[PDB]
DNA sequence: AAAACGAGGGCCAGTGCCGTA
DNA sequence: AGCGATACGGCACTGGCCCTCGTTTT
């Protein structure tokens, strides 16, 4: 409950002073910073690789924040239920099938009269009823494995069995705050009661192919807060005893860290083939890895500095462009899990860092 | 009613055999022993019609038995061992299917070789298998190689098919197949993975090979040494299981030529094709040195085993079968899952820890760390060279606007990048690791031009040697260290000097960080050795071990680390869970590869029984399969099951990952699997054989008395009664038993007692002090016991005494070594003499306990055949489909179907109670008690376990899974007859 | 047209019988849209969000509420951004003008009773010293015009109009040919510093940057771009017996299909399904039409293909299962070719990192 | 310019502890 | 004569043969 100063001096979230964890579970912070909506912009689009992408049958749905008919949208779940029938004509009455949407909803809070948004990431599983409570469970499952890793320490993210008013079975995800639990993900088992209130005339556009036979879709649904999730991941980052020697560094997963690596100018003053600098920059930009550019500075300053600068920020790499490496071409690297100094090559450090992503998405 | 135990039986009228003397002796012994307070509690005797005996004896019964089981068989081994042999082929055809070399080695194109009996030996190409590509075989009429459709080059999808080799012949006697470990071949067998079926047997020289001349793995291990005063004169008259090895055992020829570029297993299918020929022409050796092998093995087998018993029991226990379906992949799918995912938590917290180490390099600050000072701590920088030149130093040589008009300026510096980066890789040659990290740091990641390569600090363990010193605290103390031994745990004064001293140079050693570190743990060389923990200065010595091994690492003390002493730091329980994790994927580390390429033959719905097909599952598009268990039909020892797989399967526990590896063999619809386990064999064996022994009835004895009494249902067998001292039930117990009965070593029984009770060594001294009355007692200098009434005497010429041996009071070891002294076949009952290599005739032969276990486990493995062979002859004579069996030494489980499951249960007790009165009759009286005549435990239900009720961990939930339940067995079943007309 | 008509059986827009119109699709109101035209509109802002970070030297991406702050709905994308300026200012060292981009659902109202209609906008606000304001804003002129430029099929169809006013001393609006009726696409305003001055009075000791040892009020550069008007833009202008969407490679929502040829067989099946991930996992969209299920016509499956602008279409006969030779056909030529599964992912790769040029 | 010797890393089999029935 | 016995594997560690490259040589 200390790392605030880290999130305001290096911009992941707001500079306001009034940033209380209620304001934050509320939705009714002021905003996120560039470094914490490139955060979370990594993470939902991890969602999207491990949940759309991958799997077939589940196709992207927009919904409208609105209704024709003020109030907005509590959950994007409903407006995915409006467009049920288009995307069974073009999966051709094929169930199981889901549609998935990432999406900011508003959620009324009456602080003790506001309303609080925060983007979602949905996905309603359509899926018949002999099979329902196996999808179930192995959304659960797939869900918390996705959310377990990405972590420095899995044992915080839980999951709780629980039952509807009626009946329904479902499941809670929960991440253990240094206050206690808290709620970041819901799953639930929809009985096909809201199709079939959508649709009184004909029930005959619901009936799905389960194989040799149609039925009636059962509703699965999967709702995750990606800005608890962001902040769950945040103060997993940050570090507890007898380690004799502390420094002030968050470790975040390398695919969602939002700046990759960070360039900048050693020894100095050197003038002026630094352009070449530039012709990095670029080069790993088109390679769509983050790079943090360290040329118009104000320090001229220990380099310890500007290290914990970018320990601070979850930065993996610091590239060190040297005079030496114009001469040669090896230039320095400091990585942030282990701080250490490393020699290497241009193009090496391109395919390194790529290499170094996708071997991070992968076991 | 009568005689302390009996029931109603039609084995023979006559009968006592008194031996009132002989009795009285027992009574007397059993007197001062003493068991004089029976409890009178009589078991509810059976009446039912037994089957038709053939007389005379039962002997004569399970003889003939045997013999018309086997005799077809071994008409088709006589075919072989009269068998001319017509020479090999100048060329082998490259055609697919199977090919006929007659006379002068002909091609003839054939679907099926149909012959009485052949040898083979099956080839497959490892590189994309499990799926057979060569096979070889010659009859005693002429030769046969057999192609896969591996002939042309195409993109094969392998789901495996019915792609195996055909060998079974049509109806619309009969076959014998031998061969070197014949059950892998068996495997590639196209008719083999049918529900029903078979004729064709097997005959395996390997384990032939092991009932003759057979040897330990401990003579096998110092056998292969060669390239206690007379144990070298077995080492010509054994040899090890290898085919050329055997061969030139047994056969004595030239050394044959094994492939020196183990094509099948280290090339793949283009380089095959390329050398055809000859490893066709390999194979051919293999199978014409097998088959040799067999001609020499077939009589001497047969005089060394004479009962047939043996014989169709080794033909029947060669046939498992294992059906299962498409549950088998998804749980091969969730229990790998399951592994990478907690092995990804695991490696995930361990590179963590040796990460946020790593940073202490800056500045030497590293030799104040009590766990981190013994490693490298490098720093490397190495190379370059010299090429440009001359005489200059090459180490030091705000405005704002808005400016594009230099749209091309950016194509400009990428140009000379490219061109500053093509010529600085001549610079160096070869990439090595990482130099500006630690060496503990280099050689804990994954080299750089590595296909499988992972990001920061991989290959961590658990159960390494680096990372457990790295985090934990130890034993109340500091440093843990290695060198012949870790960290000293489990498995009239005494003082030791100390010393410190400087010279240079060699590494530092602190020792005020681990004081100030035992300061901080009690903050909640002498003294504090004994029962307290701390760790000296530098030295290094024992001063005060108990285990002389030692363990690295601690991978089993969950006890001793959730109790306070020891724990780790950093921090919390993330020690007692690293230890759970450990304790989770146990299993699944050591035999996932055994498990994933486990392969299984899938059967179409054209080739199923339609029967199955009518009972009301498919299911819902489902593949219903099958695997032969592939099982050595005889190891050492005695001649039981060898398998890599089934063998050493973990059962069912909450905690293991592929816990569930032996409930996976679902029964097919219509199906269900019917088996049982003897409670208990060797025990009641040695009981036997010390009754017999003493005199003519079974509770003769002080230990024989105890086994035949306890009941499991309700009660409690002699197990119980000693887990229940106390004492630990159950497993415990029977480990501390029979290892007691195989050599009650003091130091042995105490570290395991005291493993399993959990207490202090003086009163757990004093336990087994009371249990060791047991073995005691036994026999110029000398022990003070011979068969003089004293041992004090003057001059006495008594070196013609000093040859008997033997304990006394209540066991009977004296019989285990009875057999275990004769220089002849030593076989009870039956009845089969083994390897020439522990007969004591020209062995010293010092290997007495693997000769006692070797008679007891004998009488197991015979059990075992005799359990067979009963099984199968009623099997064949009523109407009981599905005969396929599942053995695992004590326990036994039959394929049968779900309306014929009862009457298979009636003749597990059937045979049960043959066997034991077989074994009764071999030594006298037919006669038997009445708590050890049946089975008590009959599991009947889809797929096989140890309990009926079980629970899992991967798949969460059983029933939740297409499963079902079990049924306890029972009294409830000796109401169907054998006949097919019940209920 | 006969446009709006395959954008619904082919589910680039949501189904609609009445609100289907022209006037509807310019309007907010929805209807909204299909899977396809969500992942265009994913596509577009991709590549509007690397046309904008490639631009030198730095800026920074933010996200502004939806809702009015004290109690509402936004209108514009700006005002959002100049609440995170004086916050931005810290990142940004105080050392050069530098802007903030964002893209998000603006509102509107549309004309019994009035409704709401929604947008998804791309904005960018560039805050730049009234010395360099003009210059500047003829520069993202030019990059934006540029960037419509470069995935379109004809540059002629976007235009570039010039205007001026009392409040705004400079500004230029995007322009698109339909040619039903040259629309709006996006507006590029310079406005003054009486934006930013009027939410933040005082002390405006603040506001001012450093622009070379120079304290001074920043000018304040407004570029407004839509991006469903520009999907629909991209949409008429891909529209050419045959009736085949020809979208830019880049931009192209799926840009692979693949179904079989041979009867329903489980090998087959296994092969697509091989491709499938092949493809998925160098980053290829590709529609799995080998579930299937009949597989009926060939022509008719060419012509769905070519109304969803698929780029390749893949068949995996039962030949594939013995030499591994596969059949592509293409949609610009629409040329039946040839070519072995093993050198699909490097041909699609390489030809989509062919289309990277300006 | 050209021949030779030592340092570094991979493939190999062997060994010590542990994993299960 | 003194003794847990029969197996089945796994991973961690190691000294030695072999190839590559550089430091060193006509
Ligand atoms: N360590 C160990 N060593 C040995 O040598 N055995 C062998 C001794 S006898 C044989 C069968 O034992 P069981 O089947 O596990 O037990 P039960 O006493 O036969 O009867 P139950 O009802 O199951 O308790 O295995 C077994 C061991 F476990
Ligand atoms: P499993 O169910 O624990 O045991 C199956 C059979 C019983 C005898 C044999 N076995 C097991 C364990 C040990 N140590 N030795 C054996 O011979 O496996
Ligand atoms: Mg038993
Ligand atoms: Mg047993």
């Amino acid at each position: 409950a200390l790392l605030e100063i880290c999130q305001r001096r290096h911009f992941l979230s707001g500079s306001k002073q009034q940033l209380s964890r209620d304001s934050l579970l509320s939705g009714c912070h002021p905003g996120f910073g560039p470094l914490g909506v490139e955060l979370r912009k990594n993470l939902a689009a991890e969602w999207w690789t491990s949940v759309v992408v991958f799997r077939e049958q589940v196709f992207p749905v927009d919904a409208l924040h609105h209704k024709p008919g003020r109030k907005l949208r509590e959950n994007l779940l409903h407006g995915a239920l409006e467009h049920y029938v288009n995307c069974l004509d073009l999966v051709n009455k094929r169930l199981p099938y889901g549609l998935a949407q990432i999406g900011v909803c508003f959620h009324p809070v009456f602080d003790t009269k506001s309303i609080g948004e925060k983007t979602e990431a949905s996905l309603v599983w359509f899926t018949p009823p002999r099979t329902s409570n196996q999808w179930l469970d192995f959304w659960l499952r797939h869900r918390l494995q996705w959310w377990r890793k990405f972590a420095m320490s899995p044992s915080n993210f839980s999951s709780s069995d629980c039952q509807d008013e009626e009946g329904r079975k479902g499941n809670k995800l929960y991440y253990n705050f240094p206050w206690g639990k808290e709620l970041i993900e819901t799953l639930w088992n929809l009985g096909d009661h809201e199709l079939l209130h959508m649709y009184p005339g004909n029930v005959s556009k619901l009936h799905g192919r389960d194989g040799r036979k149609n039925v009636v879709p059962c509703v699965l649904s999967v709702n995750g807060d990606l800005d608890r999730g962001m902040l769950a991941y945040l103060y997993d980052s940050f570090q507890t005893r007898k380690k004799n020697l502390h420094r002030k560094v968050l470790k975040l997963h390398p695919c969602l860290a939002p700046i990759k690596v960070a360039l900048d100018v050693g020894r100095g003053p050197t003038l002026e083939l630094r352009q070449v600098c530039q012709g990095l920059f670029n080069e790993l930009l088109e390679n769509g890895i983050s790079v943090w550019p360290g040329y118009l500075e104000t320090m001229q300053s220990s380099l310890e500095q500007l290290y914990s600068k970018y320990d601070e920020m979850s930065i993996l790499f610091t590239v060190l462009v040297t005079e030496t490496t114009l001469e040669n071409g090896l230039i320095h690297l400091r990585s942030r899990d282990t701080t250490m100094k490393e020699m290497m090559h241009i193009s090496k450090l391109k395919d390194f860092l790529i290499k170094y992503i996708s071997s991070a998405k992968n076991v | 009613m009568l005689s302390r135990g009996l029931h109603e039986q039609i084995f023979g009228q006559g009968g006592e055999m008194p031996g009132e003397a002989a009795v009285r002796r027992s009574v007397e012994h059993l007197q001062k022993h003493g068991l004089w307070g029976q409890p009178a509690v009589p078991l509810p005797d059976v009446e039912l019609r037994l089957p038709p005996l053939y007389g005379d004896n039962l002997d004569q019964h399970f003889r003939l038995l045997a013999q018309k089981q086997s005799l077809p068989y071994l008409e088709a081994a006589n075919l072989l061992l009269q068998a001319q042999l017509p020479p090999k082929p100048p060329a082998w055809a490259w055609a697919e299917g199977w090919t006929r070399y007659g006379p002068e080695g002909e091609a003839v194109p054939v679907a099926i070789p149909e012959e009485r009996a052949l040898v083979f030996d099956v080839e497959v190409c490892l590189a994309e298998g499990t799926c057979p590509t060569l096979a070889v075989a010659i009859s005693p009429s002429a030769w046969y190689s057999w192609c896969s459709q591996r002939l042309v080059e195409e993109r094969y999808s392998w789901t495996s098919q019915l792609s195996p080799a055909d060998l079974i012949p049509l109806e619309v006697q009969e076959q014998l197949v031998v061969g070197h470990n014949v059950s892998f071949d068996r495997a590639h067998i196209r008719e083999q993975y049918l529900i029903q079926g078979s004729r064709m047997r097997f005959l395996d020289t390997m384990s032939m090979h092991m009932a003759i001349s057979g040897l330990s793995s401990f003579q096998r291990s110092l056998w292969i040494a060669a390239k206690a005063i007379s144990s070298w004169d077995w080492l010509d008259i054994s040899s090890v299981n290898s085919l050329a090895e055997v061969h030139r055992l047994y056969v004595g020829g030239p050394p044959l030529e094994k492939e020196p570029r183990e094509l099948f297993v280290k090339g793949t299918m283009k380089d095959i094709r390329e050398n055809f020929q000859d490893l066709m022409q390999y194979c051919a050796q293999d199978v014409w040195a097998t088959h040799e092998v067999f001609q020499q093995q077939l009589p001497l087998f047969l005089e060394r085993c004479p009962h047939p018993v043996t014989l169709a029991g080794m033909l029947e226990m060669g046939v498992s079968y294992l059906p299962v379906n498409q549950n088998w992949e998804r749980y091969l799918a969730e229990a790998q899952g399951t592994y990478e995912e907690l092995q990804r938590e695991m490696k995930k917290s361990l590179m963590d820890l040796a990460n946020d180490a790593c940073q202490l390099l800056s500045g030497e600050r590293y030799k104040e760390d009590p766990w981190l000072w013994d490693l490298e701590w490098d720093l490397q920088e190495f190379k370059q060279k010299k090429a440009k030149k001359v005489k200059k130093e090459p180490a030091t040589a705000l405005g704002p606007c808005s400016e594009e008009e230099e749209f091309q300026q950016d194509v400009m510096a990428r140009a000379c990048l490219q061109k500053l980066k093509g010529t600085t890789e001549l610079l160096p040659k070869r990439p090595q690791h990482l130099p500006g990290h630690p060496g503990w740091y280099r050689k804990l990641c994954p080299r750089l031009d590595d296909p499988a390569w992972t990001p920061g600090p991989s290959l961590l363990s658990l159960q390494m040697r680096v990372t457990p010193k790295l985090m934990a605290l130890t034993w109340d103390g500091f440093p843990l260290h290695y060198s012949e031994r870790h960290g000293w745990g489990y498995l009239n004064l005494a003082k030791l000097p100390t010393g410190t001293t400087l010279e240079s140079a060699g590494v530092v050693c602190p020792y005020r960080a681990i004081e100030s570190l035992y300061r901080k743990h009690c903050l909640e060389p002498y003294n504090d050795v004994d029962i307290p923990g701390c760790w000296f200065f530098k030295l290094p010595h024992k001063d005060g071990n108990s285990c002389n091994v030692g363990s690295p690492f601690a991978k089993d003390f969950l006890p001793k680390m959730e109790d306070g002493t020891l724990q780790a730091g950093p921090g919390g329980a993330s020690g007692p869970r690293a230890l759970e994790i450990n304790k989770m994927i146990s299993f699944w580390r050591n035999a996932h590869k055994r498990i994933s390429s486990q392969m299984v033959v899938w059967l179409p719905r054209s080739a199923l029984p339609r029967a199955v097909i009518r009972h009301p599952d498919y299911d819902e598009e489902g593949l219903y399969g099958a695997i032969l268990p592939q099982v050595v039909t005889a190891g050492t020892i005695t001649r039981r099951a060898v398998e890599p797989t089934w063998l050493t399967a973990s059962n069912a526990r909450p905690d293991r990952v592929g816990s569930e590896l032996k409930a996976m063999v679902q029964a097919p619809p219509g199906y269900t699997l019917v088996g049982a386990d003897v409670d208990s064999q060797e025990l009641w064996i040695a009981a036997v054989l010390g009754d017999a022994h003493f005199a003519g009835m079974h509770g003769c004895t002080a230990f024989g008395w105890m086994t035949l009494q306890g009941r499991k249902s309700r009660g409690t067998d002699l197990h119980s009664k000693t887990a229940t001292t106390v004492g630990i039930s159950r497993e415990h117990a029977k480990i501390f038993n029979y290892g007691r009965i195989y050599g009650a070593g003091q130091p042995f029984a105490e570290r395991l007692l005291m493993q399993f009770n959990h207490r202090l060594t003086q009163q757990e001294a004093a336990e087994k002090a009371q249990q060791m009355y047991a073995a005691t007692k036994g026999l110029l200098r000398k022990v003070q016991r011979e068969t003089a009434r004293k041992s004090q005497w003057k001059k006495w010429e008594v070196v013609a005494e000093r040859a008997w041996k033997g304990g006394t009071e209540s066991e009977m070891f004296n019989k285990l070594e009875s057999i275990a002294t004769s220089d002849i076949p030593r076989t009870p009952v039956l009845g089969c003499c083994i390897s020439r290599a522990l007969e004591p005739s020209a062995v010293q032969e010092e290997f007495m306990t693997s000769r006692v276990n070797w008679v007891v486990q004998s009488s197991a493995v015979d059990y075992l055949h005799l359990m067979l062979v009963a099984m199968k002859w009623l099997f064949e004579e009523f109407a009981i489909d599905g005969r396929f069996c599942i053995s695992i030494h004590d326990e036994v489980r039959y394929l049968v179907r779900e309306e014929d499951r009862y009457r298979a249960a009636l003749a597990l007790q059937i045979t049960n109670l043959l066997t034991r009165c077989m074994f009764a009759y071999k030594l006298g009286l037919n006669d038997l008690p009445q708590s050890v005549a049946f089975f008590s435990a009959v599991d009947i239900d889809r797929c096989l376990r140890k309990e009926v009720t079980m629970d899992c961990k991967t798949p969460s939930n059983p029933t939740g899974m297409e499963r079902r339940y079990g049924i306890p067995q029972g009294e409830a079943l000796d109401i169907y007859q054998i006949i097919e007309l019940t209920k």
